[PDB]
């Protein structure tokens, strides 16, 4: 079988805190 | 290399060590000696963390 993720597999690219900031 | 003791310089064996300092994204690691110290507050200071 195969299935569809929707919005899955997002990890914090590294340390360094951060707040409201649409960071790219 | 067929090294032989009666070789002119530039054909004698040299040993080499290459140190490569890398900085991933951890919290810290090895370093020189330093001395460390306490820490004030509100006192414009020159700091190294």
């Amino acid at each position: 079988a195969y299935t569809n993720s929707f919005t899955r597999g997002v990890y914090y690219p590294d340390k360094v805190f951060r707040s409201s900031v649409l960071h790219s | 290399y067929g090294f032989q003791p009666t070789n002119g310089v530039g054909y004698q064996p040299y040993r080499v060590v290459v140190l490569s300092f890398e900085l991933l994204h951890a919290p810290a690691t090895v370093c020189g000696p330093k001395k460390s110290t306490n820490l004030v507050k509100n006192k414009c200071v020159n700091f190294n963390f």
